[PDB]
């Protein structure tokens, strides 16, 4: 269906594009952001 | 019966959410690396002569691929005016003029003079208690018969004191001889305890999003995101699709700043600024890492701030003084 | 309304104002930070910053 | 079709280790990125906060 | 270049955009009393 | 009878001059940067195991104009044996192997193979008590039916405790297709208690001299200067002439390197290297100025050293292990 | 033949003055390469001397 | 004296010989180093300095 | 005569390498040399 | 290419500027012995 699609060529850079967004909002919003911090 | 409303206003707990421009000023402006990135070698001499009026004195060098290699500025400012001005090394003047009418509104001005285009910018920015409106002209004019030039209308409410909404209008026009251009974006933000989201639906369809989350206080991290689209670069109808998004964060420590930064296109930078004791140096180590070509750009800078102020003398002053940057 | 002969007078009235801040905007920094800042310095200082 | 089959895995030894080599060096440079002007200005910070609490001991 | 009566046309849309933004920023500008209504 | 020679020299206070390759160290080695300058980023990452034998492991990352991505390098060395080599990205290896026939003679080795041109180098060098001897060959084949390849021969001798004069002379032919090609250079070097100075007329009639001066235990400088002409340029006779000198100096601070340079064609260069404490780091900042074009090359260089070696288990092996270098 | 003398003049304090900024940058620059780094390299071996000389001070 | 039979004989054989440094030179070495190395190291230190 | 000669295009090059190379073996070697060193 | 008689012509002032070279590394071997006898 639709995934064929999903990894087009055109949507290569969006699709991957939003997915690291949302790992990082995740990240930063989650106890694990606070790896990042150091003291 | 403006007072009615006004009594009614105050009911709520709403604040001025900023201007449009600054709509993502923490993910963009504070962290990532976006403005402070360069090139070759760079130095900066400064001279502080006063606070109250605040006048200054700099010459900036630069080499490397940062082809300029000298700007000459002078600032002086009060609290009513401030106006400040470059002269690069081909004589190219950019300046900036901003009067205060009131607490709460300025008139901003922007003048390029020389070089590749001659430009004028102004606007009428009011930072209201609850609200902020820009009404923005580039290089205007009525001489050709009729209204030409770049208008812009910005426009950020507070709806609820953690949400703002706001949309900034476009008006364009080149020259009498064609229909004039419009478009409108659309803008959102939200402010949490600890972190910051916004978005911004811009005219060409394009969707910038972004986040940013203070994780303590001397460490923060933010995310953006950008979207857009273009007509038919396939020449068989159709529309092309592309995006970026970084992901960055900035330690602040005592004598140091920190700032790093990774794209989605897999190119790595990193900024670091330190300052040197008790002296008033502070070198700046920027570098950039293109994993795909394995290419980087590197440079450095020393910015150095003499000074004939005697502190305490003014800053009794300058704690006070609101100039209108 | 707009006329071919005050065309040509506002559009060199602007070219002369360009020309005018072009080169007499810094000089007018220059005299306001050196006329009215709260110590005035030595002339010498204001155009050799770290000397 | 000995031939056919032995130049399939050499291409894809070749790949792999190639990518692996490319992987390793990005992930060794990125390190060195961060990690070098990173840790100078934290030993620093860390360098200062002990002596300021040192002299807070002094004081005491 | 472009005919007269597109000039028009082209002119009475960027209007009213415009004047669809103002309508909009006067919305948003009442907006915070509807809210409070909830 | 040589016997008797031997007791007549040793009349005479003469001492090892060096080797017509270190005729000028201390100017274009220790104090110039030419050997050292860089651009673009870098790092060494290296490993010690021991000491006795030398066993050495080193990584190196390179970035930028630098464009040579990676190499990695290996050193085992001993008393009797010192071999070494790199292999870079594309798989070029570089290695070096000497080996020693007694207290003063070693017969040093170099392949180059893989990348651009494979190529072999092998040399007998000879310190003697008053001279230095050395027969070198390039490539060296006999397959063409003839002798073929480069072969050099150095020789500088000690004629009073402070004066050396030497010659190298050249012998080679590209193939039996055409005749041999020949030529000498003349060398000088002079020592004195603070001063060097030093001369190489060379086969092209070019000219090279240098001047060193220790001014004191922590600060060096010298200069060096190049003349030089090639054939009738013009296309109608004659010869064009064309020389360039370089001043530079060394400063030896306690925990700092610092060298600077200027060229007579307006190019001024600078290298910085400081180590951080008490770890093993070093940072080398390398900066380079050309006046005549305002261009500005950059570099900057962190070369890391862990260990696994307890210092005085084996430090006293090593302050006696007279690896061949 | 006003001109002619005016051109010369302005071609000549062009040139000169055109000459004396690069020359002025040309130093400027110049001694920031040496200055800034040397004077950061100078500055911590007075700090170090001053530190083994105190610390040979506090051993006396 | 040379002769064509020779030269291609010897010929290869540098040529075998080019190629067995070209690889197996370095991992000689490394296998001097690790076998007779003061102490010995663990074979995982060997090729990942700093770990 | 020759002092026309002297600075021609060909050989400015190397009579301006060989006077600097001359004042730095003086500079260096006269009492003025000192000033390079800092203490 | 060159002619074979050019060829030994410039082979043998080739081992003549070598043989020049031995010569001349002989006479800085025993120059020492002189500069003592002054
Ligand atoms: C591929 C992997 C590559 C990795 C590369 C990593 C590189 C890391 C570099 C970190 C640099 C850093 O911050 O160092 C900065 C260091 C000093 O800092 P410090 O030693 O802490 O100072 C002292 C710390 N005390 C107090 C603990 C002792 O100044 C330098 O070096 C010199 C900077 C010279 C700047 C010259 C500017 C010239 C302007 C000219 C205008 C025309
Ligand atoms: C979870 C963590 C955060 C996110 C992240 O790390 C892990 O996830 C990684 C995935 C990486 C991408 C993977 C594939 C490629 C394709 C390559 O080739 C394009 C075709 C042509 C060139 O156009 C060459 O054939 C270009 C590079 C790119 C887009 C990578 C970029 C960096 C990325 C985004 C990295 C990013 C830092
Ligand atoms: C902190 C970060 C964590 C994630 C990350 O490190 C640091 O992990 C690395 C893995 C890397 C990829 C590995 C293999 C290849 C193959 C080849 O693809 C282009 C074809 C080439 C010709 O063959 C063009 O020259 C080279 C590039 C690519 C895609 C790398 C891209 C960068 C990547 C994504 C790096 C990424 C930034
Ligand atoms: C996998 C991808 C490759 C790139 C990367 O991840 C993604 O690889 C990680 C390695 C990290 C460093 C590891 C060790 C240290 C030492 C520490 O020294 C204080 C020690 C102690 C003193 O009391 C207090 O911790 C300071 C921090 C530093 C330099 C890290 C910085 C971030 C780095 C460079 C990360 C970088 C983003
Ligand atoms: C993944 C990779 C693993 C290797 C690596 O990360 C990436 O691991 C990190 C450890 C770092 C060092 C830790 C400590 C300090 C001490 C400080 O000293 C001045 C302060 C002074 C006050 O008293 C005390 O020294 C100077 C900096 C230095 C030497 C760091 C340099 C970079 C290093 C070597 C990094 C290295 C690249
Ligand atoms: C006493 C101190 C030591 C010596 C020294 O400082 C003072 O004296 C200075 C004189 C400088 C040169 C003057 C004239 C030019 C011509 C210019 O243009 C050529 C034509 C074309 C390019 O070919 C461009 O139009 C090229 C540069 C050059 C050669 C200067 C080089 C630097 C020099 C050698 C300086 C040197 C460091
Ligand atoms: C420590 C050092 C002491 C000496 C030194 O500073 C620092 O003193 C400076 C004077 C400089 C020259 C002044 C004027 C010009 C004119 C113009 O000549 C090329 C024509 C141009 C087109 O007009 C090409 O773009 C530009 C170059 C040149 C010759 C300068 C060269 C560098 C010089 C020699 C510098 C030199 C290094
Ligand atoms: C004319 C040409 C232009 C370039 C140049 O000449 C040639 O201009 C010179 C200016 C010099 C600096 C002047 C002042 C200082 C301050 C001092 O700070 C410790 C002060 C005190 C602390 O107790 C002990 O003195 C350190 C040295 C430094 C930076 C000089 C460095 C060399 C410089 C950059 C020279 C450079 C070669
Ligand atoms: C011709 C030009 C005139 C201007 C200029 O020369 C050339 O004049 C020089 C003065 C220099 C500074 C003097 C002192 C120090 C103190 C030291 O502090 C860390 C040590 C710490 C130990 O306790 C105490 O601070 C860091 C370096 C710094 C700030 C110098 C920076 C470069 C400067 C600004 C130079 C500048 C370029």
């Amino acid at each position: 269906s639709t995934y064929d699609s999903l990894t087009s060529s055109e949507n290569a850079s969006v699709v991957r594009s939003i997915a690291f967004f949302g790992a990082a909002v995740a990240f930063l919003s989650s106890s694990w952001g606070e790896m990042l911090v150091v003291q | 019966a403006f007072n009615a409303f006004q009594e009614r206003r105050k009911q709520f707990g709403l604040s001025n959410p900023g201007t449009i421009e600054t709509i993502a000023r923490e993910v963009q402006r504070d962290t990532l690396l976006t403005n402070y990135m360069f090139s070759g070698l760079r130095a900066d001499v400064t001279k502080a002569f006063s606070l109250a009026p605040l006048f200054q004195v700099s010459h900036q060098f630069a080499m490397g691929e940062r082809l300029n290699p000298y700007a000459f500025a002078a600032l002086y400012g009060t609290n009513q005016i401030f106006a400040q001005g470059n002269l690069d090394n081909e004589g190219a003047l950019s300046t900036r003029f901003n009067y205060r009418w009131g607490d709460r509104t300025i008139t901003k001005t922007q003048f390029s003079i020389g070089g590749g285009q001659d430009m004028a910018q102004f606007e009428h920015e009011h930072l209201g208690d609850d609200f902020s409106a820009s009404l923005k002209a580039i290089n205007p004019s009525f001489l050709d018969g009729g209204l030409t030039g770049i208008f812009v209308g910005d426009y950020l409410q507070a709806v609820t004191p953690r949400l703002g909404l706001g949309l900034q209008a476009v008006w364009q026009r080149q020259g009498l001889t064609q229909g004039p251009d419009t478009a409108i974006s659309y803008f959102a933000r939200y402010k949490a305890g600890d972190w910051v989201a916004s978005a911004q639906l811009q005219a060409q369809g394009a969707l910038n999003t972004s986040f940013w989350k203070k994780l303590t206080d001397r460490v923060q991290a933010g995310v953006d995101m950008t979207l857009s689209v273009a007509p038919s670069q396939s020449m068989m109808g159709g529309l092309t699709k592309e995006g970026i998004t970084t992901f960055g964060a900035k330690y602040d420590f005592r004598m140091s700043t920190f700032r790093a930064q990774i794209d989605s296109k897999g190119k790595l930078s990193c900024l670091l600024e330190k300052r040197l004791g008790a002296a008033p140096v502070t070198l700046t180590f920027a570098a950039d890492v293109d994993h795909v070509t394995q290419q980087a750009k590197l440079g450095m800078s020393v910015s150095i701030e003499a000074s004939d102020v005697d502190l305490q003398e003014q800053q009794e002053g300058a704690q006070s003084l609101n100039i209108p940057f | 309304a707009l006329s071919e002969e005050s065309k040509e007078r506002i559009g060199k009235l602007i070219d002369i104002s360009r020309v005018v801040v072009h080169y007499g905007y810094l000089p007018l920094i220059l005299y306001l930070g050196y006329t009215r800042s709260v110590p005035r310095p030595s002339i010498i200082r204001l155009l050799s910053p770290l000397s | 079709w000995f031939y056919h089959k032995y130049s399939t895995t050499t291409n894809f030894v070749k790949s792999t280790l190639s990518f692996a080599g490319r992987a390793a060096w990005a992930v060794s440079v990125s390190g060195l990125l961060i990690g070098v002007p990173f840790a100078i200005a934290f030993a620093e910070d860390q360098n200062y906060a002990a002596m300021e609490q040192e002299a807070r001991m002094r004081e005491l | 270049a472009l005919s007269r009566e597109e000039l028009q046309a082209a002119e009475a849309e960027a209007t009213f955009t415009i004047q669809r933004a103002v309508f909009t920023a006067v919305a948003l500008y009442l907006s915070p009393f509807v809210i409070d209504a909830v």
